[PDB]
Formats: C-alpha cells, sequence, structure tokens
C-alpha cells in the first residue's frame, strides 16, 4: 500500500501534479502523520536544514541535486512552501508526499506563508483555482497547514524556527505547550513565532511587517543561555549571500530559494549538519530554465 | 420567466459569483442538450449577442464553450447562426479574449461545409475588417487564412483584397495584426498572388514608421523565404532584407538576427553568401549586446549550411575576426551566447585551423570570469576531442582542464566530470593514473551531492574501461579511506561507490574486498546508513559468489528488519524478498 | 573585546584550543593556491544595492509588508 | 520647517516589564515610530528634522544633533540601552542647550529689540 | 452535476454514487415562483430517497436548512398542534407532523449537549440557528406533549407502526432524560419510557429502526441507577442511598480481593463519607476508619502512596484500629 | 521520586580540507539525564514524611476515643511555604480568582507550576496533606489556579479522541479535582468529576475544568466562607448557605457532558444526584 506513494512521488519530481482524489488520500495520510508530532518536534543530528522554497520547483529540485535525494539525506524545511511562485502546488505536493513517505527522514515546519488569508492574497489560492478549476485543492491544503509543526530542535542545540522569537515566548515549554491546530492569528504567541525577525537593536521592537516583532541581539542571548540553545536557525527574510550570521553567531537566517520572484536574483543557502553537528553552507544560484 | 429555463437561470447565474459563472459556463452544454437545439439557437444565441459586463475572466471559458459546439447547435447550417455571437465577443477589448474567440471561429471555419463556409463567413469576415472598432480589424487578421484553400476564385481574390487594404490602416495595432497573421495567409495563398498582391505592400509595411510592425514584418519575412521562384525571391526579398538588417530600430536588428538560420537555409547557398557576408558580420558587430548575442547564436547554424566549396574561405576572411573581437567583449551575456557553438565550428574549419585560429579563444574562453562562458564552451568537448586528436589536446588543454576542475561552480565540474570517460579512452592508463586519478578521487569527497554521483558514475566508467586490478591498486583504498569517514555523507557515497563497481568489479574481488567493508558498516548509528546499507545488499546481492551471499548477507539483513527504524525495516523485507 | 574583529587568519593567538586543527587546515589550504556572511540586518536583504553592483542582464523585452513589495 | 526632540528616558528603571512582555525602554522607542507614522499622514510632516537625547553624560548625551539625516536618527534609536541614572534635569538642561545652541549666531532672540512671533 | 443541472434532467436520482444534492437545494433556494417549488419538490423525492433516516440528515444537513426543509413539507403536506391533533388523518400528514416533532425534540436535546470550540456567512447561520434554538425552546411543551399523544394512539407511504412507536418513544425518553437534571420525577418518566422502548424492541425484535443500542443500554443502566424502582458498584451506589454502611465494607473487601470497582469512586465515597462523618453522625467515625483502611490497603496492593486519612487515622492507635 | 584527548583524537579523525565550516556550539549533546529508583521505596518514604508532617500538624492530646484533628495552622503554614517553595507568589496572589483571560495572560507561570508538578510527585501528597485541614487549601489558590490552567492548555492542546494518551496530564487533573473536593473548595457533585475524566474526549474534560473555574470565580476559596463548628473543632464549608452551592450553569454542563457520552457513561449517573 506505498507503490502508489512512490509512484507520485516520482510523477512529481516531474513537475506533473496530482489529481484531487490523490491530493485528499494524501492529506488525509499526512494528517494522520502530522498529529503525533509536538509543536517542538525532536530531530536527530544528521540532518539538512533549509529554508524557504515559496514554490519554486525547479530550485527545488537544484536544492536535492545539491543536498541529495531523501531518504538518503535527512531534510529538513522551514515554511514558505507557497505563494511568490509559479509552481507552489508542485513544490507543496511533493514536500506532503515525501513527509507522508518518509516520515523520519524529512521535517516540515509551518511558515508564515502557511495561512488560509496569505494563501488567499498572495496567489497560492490562484494557482491553486487554475491548476484544478476550483478551491477543493486549495481547502485541503490549508487544512493541512493547522497541523505542521511550530518550531524544531535538533539535537537539543539548534532551534529550528520559520521566524523569530516573542516577548511572551521565553521557554520551549511554552512553544510545546500551544495549540497549533488553528489559523496564524494577528497577534499573539505563534503569530510572533511565525513573523518575528532579528534585527542590530536593543531589546524589543514592532516589525516593519503587519505582524510579529523585531529582537536585538541581547533577547536571543538570553533565550538561547535560559534554554540551553547554541543557535536558533531562521529563514523567515531574504539573504543575497544565501546565509547570515547574526547577533554573535546565535541566529542564522537561511534562505533557500534562489531568487525570490525570478527578480532579485539573490544567491541560496543550505546548512548541513553532519553527525557531530559540524555545520557546512552548501551555497547553490538557481538552476537554468527554458 | 422563471417557467422558462434558459435566459432566467442563465441571468441568475450571472447574478451570482464569478467562479459560479465559469461554473454556469461549462453549464452551457447541458441547457443546450436539455431544451431544443431550434430553442437552443433562436433564443439564447441572441441572448449571447450583447448585455456581456464579465471581461475579467468568463469570456476566454464562454469562447471555448461556443467552440465546443459540435451537435449541440445542430450541424453547418445552424454554426453559421452560432457565428455572429462569436463576432460580437470577437470585438471584446482584451486580447486574450479575442485569440480564443478567433480559435472557436477557425475551428468552426474547419467545422463548416464549402458553400456555408463562403457565403456566411465571407461577409462576417467583410464585416469585421469593415467595422469601426479597430479590434474587429485585429480579430478579422487570424480569420483570413482558414476561408482560402475551400473557396472560390473570385471570393479568393476579393479575400486576398481585402486583407491588402486592411494592411493600410491607420491604427498600428491593426497593421500588427496583420503583419503576424500574414505567415500563414501568404503560406497557404498562391505564390503568383503572394508576390502581386501581398510583396509590394509587404515591403512597404516592412519600410513603416512602426518599430514593432518592422518587428513582425521581419517574422513574415523568414516565414516566406520558401515559397517564392529563385530569380523573383531574390529579387523581392534581398532589397527588403538588407533593409531590415541595417535597420536603425536594434530591436529590428535583433529580430533578423534570432530567425536568420532558417532564412540562410530557404534561399540558397550562394546567394546567402553573396549578399549576406556584409550583413552578418554587421550584425554581429552592432553596439548592443541583444543582437550580439544572438547573431552568436546563430554563428553555427549560419556557417554549416554553407557550400562547402568556399565555406572555409569566408568563414577565415570575415568571420573570424568578428569572433576574435567578440571574445574580448565586456558584456558577459554575448560571450556566454558565443562560447555555446564557438566550438562547433572546430570540424567545419578543420585541424591546423582550429589549432591555430581556434585554439586560443578556447583557451581564453576556458579562463573567464563569468562562470556562464565557462559552462558553455565546455559543454561540447567531444567534438573537439575527435577532430584534433588526444594529443594535441592534453598538449594544449589539459592544465585548463584540469584548472576548470577545481571551479567554484558545480555545474561547471561536472561538465568537466562528464569527459573522464571520453579522455580515458583516448588516453593510457599510466598517464591517467598519474594526472587525473587523484583528482577523479577529489570529486568524491565534493560538497555537492550531483558532483559525488557523477563522480561515482565515471568511476564505474574508468573500472569497465582501465581493467580491474588497476582499480584494486589505484580507486578502492581510497573508498576504504572513505568508508572510515565520521560524515555520514561520505559514507553514502561509498556506498553508492559499492553499488556501481560491485557490477563490473568481478565476483572474487566484489566479495572479498567489498563484503568486509560493507558489513561493518551495517552497524552505524545512523539510520540512513543502515538503510543504503539494507539496499546495497539488494543491489550487489545477485552479482556475488551464493554461498557468501546466504552466510553473510543473511543475517545481518534478519538483524535489519527489527531494527527500530522504519525504514531500514522495509529496506531490510525488500531486500530478503529479493534475494528469496 | 567587542567589535574587535578577530583577523584569525592573520594572528594565531585568536585561534581557540577549542578548534586549533580545523582552522590550521583551512588557513594552510587558503594559503595555497587553492567574518564574510556576517552582514549587518539592514544589509541582509537590500537586493537593490547587490543587483546594482552586479552586470546588468539583458535589455527588457491583513499584514502589509512581505519583502520584495 | 519645526524640530521634534525625543528626550528618551535611559535610565535602568527603564527596564521594568510591562503585561505586553517588553521594557519600557521597548515601548517608547514603540511610541517614538508610532508618533512618526502618525506624523506622517499629515503632508506638512515632510519639512520636520528630528533630535534624540538620553539619559547619558554629557559628551555621549546627544546622539542625534542637527546635521544628522533620518537614518541615522533611527540607527541610533534602535541601539538605546537603559543603563543609566535618572538624570532628568541634567539631561534636560543638555536638550534644551542643543536646542538654544544656534539662537545667537543666526540672531533669532532680537535681545533689546522687542520679541518678534 | 449540480443544482441547476439537476432542474431539468431526472435521471441522477436513481444513478449517482444525495445530502450535497439537498443542501445545494437548499442554498439555491435561500437566495432572495415555479423554480422555488421544482427545487422543493426535488429536495423532498431526494429526501423520501433515503427513507427519512432523519440521524443522517440532521448530522449532515444543517439546523436552519432542516428546519426549512421540515417547514415546507408541512406547509406542502397539510395546513398550535397541541390543539391540533386528529390522529386519523392520512398517513402522510401524520409521519409530517412525527418527524418534525421528532426533529425538535432531538435538536433540542441535540443544542443541550456541547460540541468542539469554533477555532476559526458563517455568523448569519449562527444567528439563525440561536433564533430557531429560541423558538424551539420557546414551543417545547407542546411539541412534545403532540409527541407522546401520537405515541399512546394505536390505530395505524406507510410504514409499521411498531418502528415509529419505538423510535418516538426513545426520542421521548431522550428529551425527558434532558429535562430531568433538574426534576427527579421527569427522570422516573424517562425510565418508564426508556422500559417501554426496550419492551417494545424486545417484543419486535426487529434487525433492520434504526436505534443506538450502546446509547439504549447507556440511558437504561442510568436510569436503574437513578431510579431503581446487581453489580457491587451499583451495590454500593444503592447502599450509600440507603445507609447499609456494613455491606459497603465487605463488597469493598470483595472489592480489594478482586480489584473490580474504579480507585476514583472509592476516593470520591471515602471522601463523602469523611464528609457526613464530619458533620453528623458520632458513629461514622469507625465506618469511615474501616472503609479508609480498605482504600489504603487496596493502594498498598496496586503501589501507590498511602493517604494522609489513614496517617492521622493511626494516631492514638488502639487495639480494634489494628 | 522527583526527577534529577581532544585535540589527539581530532588529528586521529583528520582529506587535506576541513569540508565541514565549523563546529555549531559546543560540539555533540551530552549523552542526556538518567534515573532509576525502585518506586516501592519512593512510596515508603514519602509515607515517613508525611507521617512525620501529620505527627507535627496533628493537636496533642485529650479523651480515649476520637481520630485527632490536623491544625489548621500548621496546614496553613504547609500551604504557604508549598506556594513559596514552587512559584515565586509573584501575581495574582489574591486568593479571588480571576477571569480565563487572566489564565492566558500568566501562561508562563502556569507552565512553571505544571512542570514542577510533573517533575516532583511529592507536591500532590503535600498537597492533599494541606487539603486535609479545610481552611488552609485556600491559601494554595495560586498552585491550584497554575496547575488548573496548564491542565487547560493541555486539554485545549490535545489532539487524540481518547484522554488517557495523555497519561500523567489526566491523572493530574484527577487528582486535582479530588484534592480540591477534599478541602471543600467544590460540592460533591463537582468534587465526583474525576471518577469520569478517564472516559471523556480532551474538550470535555477540558469544559469541566472550565466550570470548575467558573464556580471557583462565583464563590471562591476565602477562608471566612468557612464556618468554624466548635462542636467538634473544626472548620466547616456551608455550600447550602452559600447560594447556588449546588452550581446551577455547571451541573447543567456536567449533565450535558454525561448525556452526550450516555453509553459509556450511564453507570456514573448516580455520582452526581442532589
Ligand atoms: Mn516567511
Ligand atoms: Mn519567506
Amino acid at each position: 500500500f506505498t507503490k502508489e506513494l512512490d509512484q507520485w512521488i516520482e510523477q512529481l519530481n516531474e513537475c506533473k501534479q496530482l489529481s484531487e482524489s490523490q491530493v485528499k488520500s494524501l492529506c488525509e495520510k499526512a494528517k494522520e502523520i502530522l498529529t503525533k508530532e509536538s509543536n517542538v518536534q525532536e530531530v536527530r543530528c544528521p540532518v539538512t536544514v533549509c529554508g524557504d522554497v515559496h514554490g519554486q520547483f525547479h530550485d527545488l529540485m537544484e536544492l536535492f541535486r545539491i543536498g541529495g535525494k531523501s531518504p538518503d539525506t535527512n531534510y529538513l524545511f522551514m515554511g514558505d512552501y507557497v505563494n511568490r511562485g509559479y509552481y507552489s502546488v508542485e513544490t507543496v505536493t511533493l514536500l506532503v508526499a515525501l513527509k507522508v513517505r518518509y516520515r523520519e527522514r524529512i521535517t516540515i515546519l509551518r511558515g508564515n506563508h502557511e495561512s488560509r488569508q496569505i494563501t488567499q492574497v498572495y496567489g497560492f489560492y490562484d494557482e491553486c483555482l487554475r491548476k484544478y478549476g476550483n478551491a477543493n485543492v486549495w481547502k485541503y491544503f490549508t487544512d493541512l497547514f493547522d497541523y505542521l509543526p511550530l518550531t524544531a530542535l535538533v539535537d537539543g542545540q539548534i532551534f529550528c524556527l520559520h521566524g523569530g522569537l516573542s516577548p511572551s515566548i521565553d521557554t520551549l515549554d511554552h512553544i510545546r505547550a500551544l495549540d497549533r491546530l488553528q489559523e496564524v492569528p494577528h497577534e499573539g504567541p505563534m503569530c510572533d513565532l511565525l513573523w518575528s525577525d532579528p534585527d542590530d537593536r536593543g531589546g524589543w521592537g514592532i516589525s516593519p511587517r503587519g505582524a510579529g516583532y523585531t529582537f536585538g541581539q541581547d533577547i536571543s542571548e538570553t533565550f538561547n543561555h535560559a534554554n540551553g540553545l547554541t543557535l536558533v536557525s531562521r529563514a523567515h527574510q531574504l539573504v543575497m549571500e544565501g546565509y547570515n550570521w547574526c547577533h554573535d553567531r546565535n541566529v542564522v537566517t537561511i534562505f533557500s530559494a534562489p531568487n525570490y520572484c525570478y527578480r532579485c536574483g539573490n544567491q541560496a543557502a543550505i546548512m548541513e549538519l553532519d553527525d557531530t553537528l559540524k555545520y557546512s553552507f552548501l551555497q547553490f544560484d538557481p538552476a537554468p530554465r527554458r | 420567466d422563471s417557467l422558462y429555463p434558459i435566459a432566467v437561470l442563465i441571468d441568475e447565474l450571472r447574478n451570482e459569483d464569478v467562479q459560479l459563472r465559469l461554473n454556469s459556463i461549462k453549464k452551457l452544454s447541458t441547457i443546450a442538450l436539455a431544451l431544443g437545439v431550434e430553442r437552443t439557437r433562436s433564443e439564447l444565441l441572441p441572448f449571447l449577442t450583447d448585455t456581456i459586463y464579465d471581461e475579467d475572466e468568463v469570456l476566454l471559458a464562454l469562447a471555448e464553450q461556443l467552440g465546443t459546439f459540435t451537435t449541440l447547435v445542430g450541424g453547418p447550417e445552424y454554426v453559421h447562426c452560432l457565428l455572429p455571437p462569436l463576432e460580437s465577443l470577437a470585438t471584446v477589448e482584451e486580447t486574450v479574449v479575442r485569440d480564443k474567440a478567433v480559435e472557436s471561429l477557425r475551428a468552426i471555419s474547419h467545422e463548416h461545409s464549402p458553400s456555408d463556409l463562403e457565403a456566411h463567413f465571407v461577409p462576417l469576415v467583410k464585416r469585421l475588417a469593415g467595422g469601426d472598432w479597430f479590434t474587429s480589424r485585429t480579430s478579422a487578421c487570424g480569420l483570413f487564412s482558414v476561408c482560402y484553400p475551400r473557396v472560390s476564385s473570385a471570393v479568393k481574390a476579393e479575400l486576398r483584397q481585402y486583407f491588402r487594404n486592411l494592411c493600410s490602416d491607420d491604427t498600428p495595432m491593426v497593421r500588427r495584426a496583420a503583419a503576424s497573421k500574414l505567415g500563414e495567409f501568404a503560406k497557404v495563398l498562391e505564390l503568383d498572388n503572394v508576390k502581386s498582391e501581398i510583396i509590394p505592400m509587404f515591403s512597404n509595411l516592412a519600410s513603416d514608421e512602426q518599430d514593432s510592425v518592422r518587428l513582425l514584418a521581419v517574422e513574415a519575412c523568414v516565414n516566406i523565404a520558401q515559397l517564392l521562384p529563385q530569380e523573383d525571391l531574390e529579387a523581392l526579398v534581398m532589397p527588403t532584407l538588407r533593409q531590415a538588417a541595417e535597420d536603425k530600430s536594434w530591436r529590428v536588428r535583433y529580430m533578423v538576427a534570432d530567425k536568420f538560420t532558417e532564412l540562410q537555409k530557404a534561399v540558397g547557398p550562394e546567394i546567402t553568401k553573396t549578399d549576406l557576408v556584409p550583413a552578418f558580420q554587421n550584425l554581429m558587430k552592432d553596439c548592443e549586446a541583444e543582437v550580439r548575442a544572438a547573431a552568436s547564436h546563430k554563428v553555427k547554424e549560419f556557417c554549416e549550411n554553407l557550400s562547402a566549396d568556399c565555406r572555409e574561405n569566408v568563414i577565415m576572411s570575415q568571420i573570424l575576426p568578428c569572433i576574435k573581437e567578440l571574445v574580448s567583449d565586456a558584456n558577459q551575456h554575448v560571450k556566454s551566447a558565443l562560447a555555446s557553438v564557438i566550438m562547433g565550428l572546430s570540424p567545419i574549419l578543420g585541424k591546423d585551423n582550429t589549432i591555430e585560429h581556434l585554439l586560443p579563444l578556447f583557451l581564453a574562453q576556458l579562463k573567464d570570469e563569468c562562470p556562464e562562458v565557462r559552462l558553455n564552451i565546455i559543454s561540447n568537448l567531444d567534438c573537439v576531442n575527435e577532430v584534433i586528436g588526444i594529443r594535441q589536446l592534453s598538449q594544449s588543454l589539459l592544465p585548463a582542464i584540469v584548472e576548470l576542475a577545481e571551479d567554484a561552480k558545480w555545474r561547471v565540474r561536472l561538465a568537466i566530470i562528464e569527459y573522464m570517460p571520453l579522455l580515458a579512452g583516448q588516453l593510457g592508463v599510466e598517464f591517467f593514473d598519474e594526472k587525473l586519478n587523484s583528482l577523479c578521487m577529489a570529486w568524491l569527497v565534493d560538497h555537492v551531492y550531483a558532483i559525488r554521483e557523477a563522480a561515482t558514475s565515471n568511476l564505474k566508467k574508468l573500472v569497465e574501461k582501465f581493467g580491474k586490478e588497476w582499480a584494486h591498486a589505484t580507486i578502492i583504498p581510497k573508498v576504504l579511506a572513505m568508508s572510515g569517514d565520521p560524515n555520514y555523507l561520505h559514507r553514502m557515497t561509498t556506498l553508492f561507490c559499492i553499488n556501481v563497481l560491485s557490477e563490473v568489479c568481478g565476483q572474487d574481488i566484489t566479495t572479498k574486498h567489498m563484503l568486509p567493508t560493507v558489513l561493518r558498516m551495517a552497524g552505524d548509528p545512523v539510520a540512513n546508513v543502515r538503510f543504503n546499507v539494507a539496499k546495497s545488499l539488494q543491489k550487489i546481492g545477485p552479482i556475488l559468489d551464493n554461498s557468501t551471499l546466504q552466510s553473510e548477507v543473511k543475517p545481518i539483513l534478519e538483524k535489519l528488519t527489527q531494527d527500530q527504524d522504519v525504514d531500514v525495516k522495509y529496506f531490510a523485507q525488500e531486500a530478503l524478498t529479493v534475494l528469496s | 573585546n567587542k567589535d574587535l574583529k578577530p583577523q584569525t587568519f592573520r594572528n594565531a593567538y585568536d585561534i581557540p584550543r577549542r578548534n586549533l586543527l580545523d582552522h590550521l587546515t583551512r588557513m594552510r589550504s587558503n594559503l595555497l593556491k587553492s567574518q564574510v556572511h556576517s552582514v549587518p540586518i539592514a544589509q541582509m536583504g537590500n537586493y537593490q544595492e547587490y543587483l546594482k553592483q552586479v552586470p546588468s542582464p539583458l535589455r527588457e523585452l491583513g499584514m502589509m509588508i512581505d519583502e520584495a513589495d | 520647517m519645526p524640530i521634534l526632540l525625543f528626550l528618551i528616558d535611559t535610565s535602568a528603571s527603564m527596564n521594568q516589564r510591562s503585561h505586553l512582555g517588553t521594557t519600557y525602554l521597548d515601548t517608547a522607542k514603540g511610541a517614538v515610530e508610532t508618533f512618526m507614522k502618525l506624523r506622517a499622514r499629515d503632508p506638512a510632516s515632510r519639512g520636520d528634522r528630528y533630535m534624540l537625547v538620553t539619559f547619558e553624560e554629557p559628551p555621549y548625551a546627544i546622539k542625534a544633533g542637527w546635521k544628522e539625516n533620518h537614518a541615522t536618527f533611527m540607527n541610533e534609536l534602535k541601539n538605546l540601552q537603559a543603563e543609566g541614572l535618572t538624570t532628568l534635569g541634567q539631561s534636560l538642561r543638555t536638550a534644551f542647550d542643543l536646542l538654544n545652541l544656534n539662537r545667537l549666531v543666526t540672531g533669532i532672540d532680537n535681545y533689546g529689540q522687542g520679541r518678534n512671533p | 452535476t449540480c443544482w441547476f443541472e439537476f432542474l431539468l434532467e431526472e435521471s441522477l436520482l436513481e444513478k449517482h454514487l444525495p445530502v450535497q444534492l439537498i443542501v445545494q437545494f437548499l442554498e439555491q433556494a435561500s437566495k432572495p415562483n415555479k423554480r422555488n417549488r421544482i427545487l422543493k419538490l426535488l429536495a423532498l423525492k431526494v429526501a423520501a430517497h433515503l427513507k427519512w433516516d432523519l440521524d443522517i440528515l440532521e448530522k449532515s444537513l444543517s439546523v436552519p436548512v432542516l428546519n426549512m426543509l421540515l417547514n415546507e413539507l408541512l406547509c406542502i403536506s397539510k395546513v398550535k398542534h397541541v390543539d391540533m391533533d386528529l390522529a386519523t388523518l392520512p398517513p402522510t400528514t401524520a409521519m409530517a407532523v412525527l418527524l418534525y416533532n421528532r426533529w425538535a425534540i432531538r435538536t433540542i436535546v441535540q443544542s443541550s449537549f456541547p460540541v468542539k470550540q469554533a477555532k476559526p456567512q458563517m455568523q448569519q447561520e449562527k444567528e439563525l440557528t440561536e433564533n430557531i434554538l429560541k423558538v424551539l425552546k420557546e414551543q417545547a411543551a407542546d411539541s412534545i406533549l403532540v409527541l407522546e399523544a401520537a405515541l399512546k394512539l394505536n390505530k395505524d407511504l406507510k410504514v409499521k407502526t411498531e418502528e415509529m412507536q419505538c423510535q418516538v418513544c426513545y426520542d421521548l425518553g431522550a428529551a425527558y432524560f434532558q429535562q430531568g437534571s433538574t426534576n427527579s420525577a421527569v427522570y422516573e418518566n424517562a425510565r418508564e419510557k426508556f422500559f417501554r422502548t426496550k419492551e417494545l424492541i424486545a417484543e419486535i425484535g426487529s434487525l433492520s429502526c434504526t436505534i443506538d443500542e450502546k446509547r439504549l443500554a447507556g440511558y437504561c443502566q442510568a436510569c436503574d441507577v437513578l431510579v431503581p424502582s446487581l453489580t457491587p458498584y451499583s451495590q454500593v451506589h444503592i447502599c450509600l442511598r440507603s445507609g447499609n454502611y456494613q455491606e459497603v465494607i465487605q463488597i469493598f473487601i470483595e472489592d480489594n480481593l478482586t480489584l473490580s470497582l474504579p480507585v476514583q469512586f472509592r476516593q470520591s465515597v471515602l471522601r463523602e463519607l469523611f464528609k457526613k462523618a464530619q458533620q453528623g453522625n458520632e458513629a461514622l467515625d469507625e465506618i469511615c476508619f474501616k472503609v479508609c483502611a480498605c482504600n489504603t490497603v487496596r493502594d498498598i496492593l496496586e503501589g501507590r502512596t498511602i493517604s494522609v486519612q489513614f496517617n492521622q487515622l493511626f494516631l492514638r492507635p488502639n487495639k480494634e484500629k489494628i | 521520586g522527583g526527577q534529577v584527548a581532544s585535540l589527539l583524537d581530532t588529528n586521529r579523525r583528520h582529506i587535506w580540507s576541513v569540508f565541514h565550516a565549523g563546529v555549531i556550539g559546543r560540539g555533540l549533546k551530552p549523552p542526556k539525564f538518567v534515573q532509576s529508583r525502585n518506586q516501592q521505596e519512593v512510596i515508603y518514604n514519602t509515607q515517613s514524611l508525611l507521617s512525620l508532617l501529620v505527627h507535627c500538624c496533628s493537636a496533642p492530646g485529650g479523651e480515649c476515643w476520637g481520630a485527632p484533628i490536623l491544625s489548621p495552622e500548621a496546614a496553613k503554614a504547609v500551604a504557604v511555604t508549598l506556594v513559596e517553595s514552587v512559584c515565586p507568589d509573584a501575581a495574582g496572589a489574591e486568593l479571588a480568582w480571576p477571569p480565563e483571560e487572566h489564565a492566558r495572560a500568566t501562561v508562563e507561570r502556569d507552565l512553571r507550576i505544571g512542570r514542577r508538578f510533573r517533575e516532583q510527585p511529592l507536591l500532590f501528597e503535600l498537597l492533599k496533606l494541606v487539603a486535609a485541614a479545610p481552611p488552609a487549601l485556600c491559601y494554595c489558590s495560586v498552585l491550584l489556579r497554575g496547575l488548573l490552567a496548564a491542565l487547560l492548555g493541555h486539554w485545549e492542546a490535545s489532539r487524540h479522541p481518547d484522554t488517557t494518551h495523555s497519561p500523567w496530564h489526566l491523572e493530574a487533573s484527577c487528582t486535582l479535582v479530588a484534592v480540591m473536593a477534599e478541602g471543600s473548595l467544590l460540592p460533591p457533585a463537582l468534587g465526583n468529576m474525576h471518577e469520569v475524566f478517564s472516559q471523556l474526549a480532551p474538550f470535555e474534560v477540558r469544559l469541566l475544568l472550565l466550570s470548575v473555574w467558573g464556580f471557583l470565580r462565583e464563590h471562591g476559596p476565602l477562608p471566612q466562607k468557612f464556618i468554624f463548628q466548635s462542636e467538634r473543632g473544626r472548620f466547616i464549608r456551608d455550600f447550602s448557605r452559600e447560594g447556588g452551592g449546588e452550581g446551577g450553569p455547571h451541573l447543567a454542563v456536567l449533565h450535558s457532558v454525561l448525556h452526550r457520552n450516555i453509553d459509556r457513561l450511564g453507570l456514573f449517573s448516580g455520582r452526581f444526584q442532589a
């Protein structure tokens, strides 16, 4: 009862979307898999951490050619598998299918674009509407996004989350105690958790975006010391160099989308934690297109 | 009102949200099926003819639905009644709506019978051509092609005259539409009529002050470069060809250079040589990067199709100085465009000509800053190696190749990787062993996975090519050293290497070397390693000896089946089933 | 030493014993023929300056901010 | 052409938290940000120039004076540390002296010649 | 197909592999009339296709949709139901009124139940549900009296009177049970009604109307416990109600031997006995000590901490205590 | 039962390139903490400590018959020092419970209290020791409030259909409700709801605990409400005089929860009679 899933994975690698019934079955399986995952998903140390993809499917295949094919390479995607791209549906379907097939070998965390409103505005809803002639697939996927874990925790040291920290969150136990199965609110713990950014700042600050906060170096230092974390991996912001250390090597922003709307020209990078957390960033350029 | 289904139902659906209107558009077939065909046409089509204020989305679907009326309208005697509502929608200001409209119109015109097609569509063609809205004429542009191969001679000539009158329209959108649709129109028209009607005023169109109209005129020109007889082709095309090629607008010159190869192949070798050798060199010598890049792309196709008697002379005389000046161009994109097919000329030029003129250019390309240039130039070393010989290339390009193998861009590295079987076939074992073997091993530890798998496949090629004991003396110790690596990805490279080698490494060597190495790796803490070991044993299973197969593989696979991780369980079970 | 920018390659006293061998290998390999990625947050995703520095390509033929307009 | 001087308290008492979870200094920075946002609604706001003074020693109290662009003001405002005394009097004197720095040289105060609104 | 597609073609009813069609027709009719009548007739026909499986319609279709459907059925078929009565009427009108009253009391009972929190047009639907529930609560007594009177009569696309009577008395028992939380006489009436339901089910012995057997067994157990008019748990509850506490001790010793009763129940009865002892009779000191000793011994056998009550009860120990 | 060569080997491992750019933090995490002790020894150590505490708390003397009474002063002392030890007694320390909006506004302290209760099983035993004396459990209002808020958050966040997939949280909810009943902070009807927690879905038990919170908002654990019954030298909470002591809306919620799952909860219907 798994050969069909491997066939779907093979089909998706050629960028061929599944039918509505297939997506429904996939979402059902994924929901039955994601419910058994805590908000802070523990992850074994050998894993390739990857930032945003934003539906740039050919760039996702570029990323796979860089870091290797799953399940031979463990992966960890920190949200934003949709919007700002012409192949959001294929990207999210491939990631969810990999999650269903190889749940131990891949972890997918909720992003700030994993929301009904953001998908309605920024064109994942429109892409689903065009590619399927109705909103049923969009409904199925946005229902699944409620179940994606908020954060991860690699070997109890590296803390991977899409966004930044929150003024009301200063313990991993608080994140574990959240009720993630809901829409991203306009404020509160998980909204800040998915929307916040670091900054060359002292203390907290209202984010330039419509939600979240901006936290300075001292904030990340106190959080890291209190929670016994060495690093706070993050993926919410664009990085021209592909990756960028912040706050005296306490926070690293990883962007895994070469270009961002096929116009920014930014490089991409993915962190590669080995068997002893000896990290390494593998940068790459956008793959050639027709 | 409410009793009558069609009008009330469709009006209320229109009053609903737009997606429900799209659903209604697909529902149009069902209401047609339920109601009588005469009822369908006589009632619904006048309603479809007007009162449309939904330009955004539903109009393309509506045009597509109208194009689907195979039997719902009833037949050609009613398809011509189906024609006016498409005409009403053909006047829509949105461009894509008009495109789908003319598509449906062409489909139904094909569905029409001949006499019906003329007697019904020809008045519509005149009306759209004579319409006050320029949009009607732009729509009418498409339909001039479909009527011609079935209608009579007098109506054919009238249609040609109406198209020719349309080209004189003052608004430039109409002329653009006419130019774009001119290719198929002239394609289906009769050659003498093509000449007499089109070609004077087609040349007039090519001289129009609107640059976009001139781009589409160039498109038409390259389209119609094969239907005329040779002498008339010369007298009617060459003045226009040189006029377009030396046009002020850089876009026109770019378009001329873009479509050069089929223009060249269609109008004979000697004519192209004589009256395009200055223009082509001019195109590569222009002051904008776009046309230069296009011409550089088209250089190889331009050269290869010339007459062989004087091809080398014209190449070496005109093109080579231009290419030499082009390789040093400041713009990197034109260099990348040139680098794609610059070394395709080498079989054509010859051995000595390539060694003298082209080799320093190749060396310059390999040492260029732009990685796109380096990608393009490396991509076709097969032909130059075939025509120049391994000795000259090894003396000349081998250090440059080795320097390229250390490049930052992994795509460049894998481009270099793919030729190691090729170099290996044409070169002895000793020199490769003492020059490139350690370099081949260097790729195995590379960060990028594509590099590692490419090197793995190349290792397979080398072991099947350079023998078995040589691999044991050179390759196998490095693989064993890699088996002890702390990082798991290097161990996975080792397992992939075992997979590729074991097929062509011989039974005894495979067991007595790989099996102690593969079996020890089964106790690794990382689950990735364990399931890759299971997969490797499954793959290299049938190729080794049977007693060793049972006694070694079966216990450890039994161990892996009860291992806690799910993937290890699945792959171990699969391996056991495969072995049986 | 706040904002010291320890020149680890240039000075051998800035190498912690914790990671002496790894930095030794890196500086050795760098020295032969064969601090970055710590840009400030403001200059981290300013694509305008990066594109202006880079060569130009071929000429052209609810919450509020979500980057890249 | 008005002047907006923000005399942000940087005494260590501004590290007190509130139900927001942020310190008082954070809420002060946010108050300045929101004041700028509300001010920008008016068309006349393009002509103002902002000034920043803190409760530090005199050589470091002023960190956005005259001839300082808006970006420098924002950068200074973000990196404020509440670590001093509540030396309100001395800092207020510094702020008033900064504002009255250029009055005499341009002679805007017509001393002994009546007051000109 | 869809709402408009099915209006003209009359073949999808028997072919499709239904509730979706019902809600689509209701939504189409809800938009502010031959088409409305045709849609209502189609909705009633498809509803009858399921043989009026009121559970399926209740759970799938919303509250206002089913309310409008039942009101439309009442309007087309017939027309103070309590004053109406007249069971000797056509079977269509009789079953329509019976179904409406059954739906009324079942919706009352279901709205009494709790539902999972609404984490995220829905506001208008919620307002309509609230208004319908309020007006239904207003005339609940009339509806329940009509249903009871109809159930009393036995003078019956008509169906077997036994199944209709069993279903309506089950719904009556559920309505009384919800009503009986604040009145024990209503609980007695509910017990009588559920015993009548069980007797009817036993008599007919059917296996084809749909009654939740587990729910019926639970209702029977609850009614037996509340108003008995066997198992050691029920024996302890009865003895606590009466006051035969020595029997409670003996059952507790048997429970220590068998490990049957919940630990929570034993702690709770110990707590209430301690409350009574601290309030009233002084002879309850010894009985409280005895049951506390039983609980302590069970906790020891199961491997759990010794209670504080045992510890204070073994200060100043006596010969009889040990 | 509470909870809780470098350089040379590196050269051995080290082909001539670093490959990895560095080590994230201080290398690998340790082999993690482990614990093991006989549960019988834990039980009897707790028994010894609790027996000593009961001895120290119970008043001297006397008469020839009658079990002793735990002193409310000693139990109050144990309560206040428990509050000081577990939580900082920082904010919202007044005995009157606040709205649930405050429960959502102080989730960090509630989680700290919950983690302290989870790591140290001895805390519940001391809680019921305090609850043995009626007035003293009122002073643990902050502890009970925080633990209840933590459990409410857990049950809201829970996604399992059965409540037994969360063993400690189910046991903690049952123990918490039982302890509140022992100290006469709840009526007997509310006090019996822990008997049925093991059968319900998470949202139902969350609703019951929220009903407990609402009841404690209405009445409250105020020691002045405890009337000193001089007939036996003991404080007794009178709910009949309190007005709505049976908890009308709360019993309505409990009856609705029981009625929804009547198939499994029919036998338990008698535990909540008036
Ligand atoms: Mn993001
Ligand atoms: Mn993003």
